[PDB]
RNA sequence: UUGUGGCAGUCAAGCGUUCAUAGCGACAUUGCUUUUUGAUUCUUCGAUGUCGGCUCUUCCUAUCAUACCGAAGCAGAAUUCGGUAAGCGUUGGAUUGUUCACCCACUAAUAGGGAACGUGAGCUGGGUUUAGACCGUCGUGAGACAGGUUAGUUUUACCCUACUGAUGAAUGUUACCGCAAUAGUAAUUGAACUUAGUACGAGAGGAACAGUUCAUUCGGAUAAUUGGUUUUUGCGGCUGUCUGAUCAGGCAUUGCCGCGAAGCUACCAUCCGCUGGAUUAUGGCUGAACGCCUCUAAGUCAGAAUCCAUGCUAGAACGCGGUGAUU
RNA sequence: UUAGUGACGCGCAUGAAUGGAUUAACGAGAUUCCCACUGUCCCUAUCUACUAUCUAGCGAAACCACAGCCAAGGGAACGGGC
RNA sequence: UACUGAUAACCGCAGCAGGUCUCCAAGGUGAACAGCCUCUAGUUGAUAGAAUAAUGUAGAUAAGGGAAGUCGGCAAAAUAG
């Protein structure tokens, strides 16, 4: 689960 | 072409075989091989060593 | 090699990359060389120049006389330390790695070198071959 | 986006496919261009490759530092057991390439040979040109014609030769059979020069001499499958590389969405055949004389071999060829010796080289010694001795 | 799409001692490009893994260098402008997460760019951009801040294709020697000596062709030598324990140390890396058009790191040949 | 040397129990430099064991419209199919 | 009131390298229930065989240089009683 597409 | 005598072990060096070793004081040490190479820089005295010229010659062996 | 280098030198085997400290020879009050660059030096990607006896390079100095610090100067390679081939066939080393502080065009700055030379980097700069006693 | 610094391809694009060789003994692509007023010669010859060892001689370069002066320099050995010439072949130009019509076969093939024709000749009636032989004895009918027709046509010819490989050390039984072109004048004459020397042999003395330009043809040393570093001399990626480091990174961009031919990829690493060219001989030594390995200098009757013998090989009990440097292959291979096809100068093919030592040393460890009489010299009396 | 950015043209008031165009070029104007940034919102929100770097390949040319040339306010040397040309190369570092930038130094040169702003089941995760925490400012407060700071899990290929290598049925069988369509292709650059303190130049300064010796980068092999590697657990030595001692050995996840053949291997070692034709630019021949002149219109000479061959690497597994034996 | 340290200060927007300025000792805290050390790197090579590999036995899963060679074109403006 | 008390008797969907309270405790080396070897006692269980390609995991060694690597000396080495 990657918090990076922001 | 000159015959070379190794500095450790009094074996005849022909060319291209061996190393040289030229130290601070300006002196030539020639070597045949890594294992009279790897004495010296071990600082063994050649006397002591069983297999070398100047033992067989110290402890008149062959003379 | 270059302006003062009278005459051409064989390949013998690389020792001394830039960020190497060889030891200092000569008179001229400092004791080591830092090597930064070589001279007649090749471009390759992650390649390291480096220098062999013979070579001119460029050198800072680090432990000296202040008046020699600080700043950057050439130096011709006088003992290698690593082995080399010789076309006579024999592998040759010293036990130091040493240099000597010159000019672009190959004078020494000092006077006098201590211990043995080249005759690689005798018969390349004369000038040091004038200040070296021993040359082997 | 654009590469940020500039390198060059890992690697020679012409030296593909890195795929084994489709044989062992690598096939001559080309031969000399023939003059057709000298006489009739081999424009090449086959050998098994002994070993290496080292040479001293005085340096004739003027202008070098090293001139008049003695340099160390590396050889290989060839062992050239004379070949025997078994048939000749006619090539007959045509717009589609060279075409061979007819080949002619001596009357008498010898065993070694006919061993090349069998896959499993413990067990067969041995049954080789036992036909073709009988088509001899009257008295030409069938084989003066087929040379008369190589004659009438057949722009190119060739000669059958294989190896004497039962005078070699090799226990392969089995000998190397090669097509080797002709480069005299009138084919006629190179037709009879082969039928006289039909079940006949050439010595490598007649096809080089000393201080010739060589090319060696080889199968090179078969190293398996390897990874693209050593395959390629590719850079290694750092230690803290997942899944492995001793790769290549990025294989292509996602256009064109392909892995191209020009990136470096694992595979087969030797076992290619080579032409290296270029190769002076230094020594061409007969196998009828002892102190092969002397020289004007030396002067102590030596073989070329060294004591304990060539490591993997053996003798040189036959003839051989002493060529400078390095050659494809690795002991024990066949070789293909080349004449040059072009006419170097160079300054450094015209040296004239002068031998003043040959190391016969042992190559099975750091040889002290040259000779079993230097060693009873230097050692002196030992326990075995009396 | 191209305002903005970048690049290139036309014109020619003027600059350039004189002289518009050697080199520049205002006032104006015609365009190209899409490596800038914007404009837009067509596709994607039941997810196309965003910065940068590392790694690797290819491509473009708007050519930095190298080859060949033309022009100059080109005497020489150095430099500038331009052309054919992308064949070959275009680095090592300090600081910054950086792209970018700036300095040091070498260099023939340190040219610009694209490939889903190439490339995360290729890495990394320094930064951005979840959750913890600190500061400053704002806010009554909870809290906010392209403001700063520190800490913060990077998953799966065994599938298809592609790529690299490796087998293989069927062309009467089997074996040997070959051809060569097609595809690929590679070598590169510099210094020193000499030419010569010569040409040139008042002098200061200061070349070039040929030739020789070496070196740079790259590539292909090789292991005679040097070096490395060591389960040759080959020889010796050392510790602790066990086999009563001795000899000889076991265990210490290869116990440790020195030497160490063989093999593998290193610009850390050595060897090698071909010569012919057709051309570009450009310079010329004859020679009209245009009774002259004109390299050009017909025709033609020489000519580049260019192209095609020579050569080098595979060998079509549905391309071919010759030969041997054929129960 | 966009780093670090020491100084300067009209400080976008420092500041006093929102604690201010210091601070020996301590810190798996953040940071810079130096010595030593090193395969981090120049620049890679080699060895060992377990894997992978081949065999006997055993034997899943993810995923799956149909499937699987490319270039250009157009097209939901980047096709395996047209 | 038997028995296990755990790399198979408990809990983890299971005969799972995890977790789960405690008693007794030989000789040597050595400061030492450290590490290493051994006696008593207990195991000899874990799918095997054949080879030794690439890439890996774990362990290591490397001439000369010596942080030039990298965001960063991460990792490893060096030191060690
Ligand atoms: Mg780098
Ligand atoms: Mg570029
Ligand atoms: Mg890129
Ligand atoms: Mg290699
Ligand atoms: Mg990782
Ligand atoms: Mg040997
Ligand atoms: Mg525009
Ligand atoms: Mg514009
Ligand atoms: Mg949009
Ligand atoms: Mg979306
Ligand atoms: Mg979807
Ligand atoms: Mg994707
Ligand atoms: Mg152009
Ligand atoms: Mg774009
Ligand atoms: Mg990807
Ligand atoms: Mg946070
Ligand atoms: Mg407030
Ligand atoms: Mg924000
Ligand atoms: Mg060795
Ligand atoms: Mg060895
Ligand atoms: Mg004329
Ligand atoms: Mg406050
Ligand atoms: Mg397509
Ligand atoms: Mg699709
Ligand atoms: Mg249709
Ligand atoms: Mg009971
Ligand atoms: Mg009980
Ligand atoms: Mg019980
Ligand atoms: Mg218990
Ligand atoms: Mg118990
Ligand atoms: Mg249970
Ligand atoms: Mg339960
Ligand atoms: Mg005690
Ligand atoms: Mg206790
Ligand atoms: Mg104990
Ligand atoms: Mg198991
Ligand atoms: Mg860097």
């Amino acid at each position: 689960e990657s918090w990076m597409e922001r | 072409m000159k015959v070379e005598i190794d500095s450790f072990s009094g074996a005849k060096i022909y060319p291209g075989r061996g190393t040289l070793f030229v130290r601070g004081d300006s002196k030539i040490f020639r070597f045949q091989n890594s294992k009279s190479a790897s004495l010296f820089k071990q600082r063994k005295n050649p006397r002591r060593i069983a297999w070398t010229v100047l033992f067989r010659k110290h402890h008149k062996k062959g003379i | 090699s270059g302006n003062g280098a009278q005459g051409t030198k064989f390949r013998i085997s690389l020792g001394l990359p830039v960020g190497a400290i060889m030891n200092c020879a000569d008179n001229s009050g400092a004791r080591n060389l830092y090597i930064i660059a070589v001279k007649g030096s090749g471009s390759r990607l992650n390649r390291l120049p480096a220098a062999s006896l013979g070579d001119m390079v460029m050198a800072t100095v680090k432990k000296g006389k202040p008046e020699l610090r600080k700043k950057v100067m050439p130096a011709i390679v006088v003992r290698q330390a690593k082995s080399w081939r010789r076309r006579d066939g024999v592998f040759l080393y010293f036990e130091d790695n040493a240099g000597v502080i010159a000019n672009p065009k190959g004078e020494m700055k000092g006077s006098a070198i201590t211990g043995p030379v080249g005759k690689e980097c005798a018969d390349l700069w004369p000038r040091v071959a004038s200040n070296s006693g021993v040359v082997v | 986006s654009h590469r940020k610094y500039e390198a060059p391809r890992h690697g020679h694009l012409g030296f593909l496919p890195r795929k084994r060789a489709a044989s062992i003994r690598a096939r001559v692509k080309a031969f000399p261009k023939d003059d057709r007023s000298k006489p009739v010669a081999l424009t090449s010859f086959l050998g098994y490759k002994a070993g290496m060892t080292t040479i001293v001689r005085d340096l004739d370069r003027p202008g070098s530092k090293f001139h008049k002066r003695e340099v160390v320099e590396a050889v290989t050995v060839v062992d050239t057991p004379p070949v025997v010439v078994v048939g000749v072949v006619g090539y007959v130009e045509t717009p589609r390439g060279l075409r061979s019509l007819t080949t002619v076969w001596a009357e008498h093939l010898s065993d070694e040979v006919k061993r090349r024709f069998y896959k499993n000749w413990y067990k067969s009636k041995k049954k080789a040109f036992t036909k073709y032989s009988a088509k001899y004895a009257q008295d030409g009918a069938g084989i003066e014609r087929e040379l008369a027709r190589i004659k009438k046509y057949a722009s190119v010819v060739r000669v059958l030769v294989h190896t004497q490989i039962r005078k070699t050390p090799l226990a392969q039984k089995k000998a190397h059979l090669a097509e080797i072109q002709l480069n005299g004048g009138s084919i006629s004459e190179k037709v009879d020069w082969a039928r006289e020397h039909f079940e006949k042999t050439v010595a490598v003395d007649s096809v080089f001499e000393q201080n010739e330009m060589i090319d060696a043809i080889a199968v090179t040393k078969g190293h398996g499958f390897e990874g693209v570093t050593h395959r390629w001399g590719t850079k290694k990626l750092p230690r803290k590389t997942h899944r492995g480091l001793r790769k290549v990174a990025c294989i292509g961009a996602w256009h064109p969405a392909h892995v191209m031919w020009s990136v470096a990829r694992a595979g087969q690493r030797g076992y290619h055949s080579r032409t290296s060219i270029n190769h002076k001989i230094y020594r061409v030594g007969k196998g009828d004389d002892e102190a092969n390995g002397a020289t004007s200098f030396d002067r102590t009757k030596k073989t070329i071999t060294p004591m304990g013998g060539f490591v993997h090989y053996g003798e040189i009990k036959n003839d051989f060829i002493m060529v400078k440097g390095c050659i494809p292959g690795n002991r024990k291979r066949i070789v293909t010796l080349r004449k040059s096809l072009y006419t170097n100068t160079s300054r450094k093919a015209l040296e004239e080289v002068s031998l003043k030592w040959i190391d016969t040393a042992s190559k099975f460890g750091k040889g002290r010694f040259q000779t079993p009489a230097e060693k009873h010299a230097f050692m002196g009396t030992l326990k075995k001795d009396l």
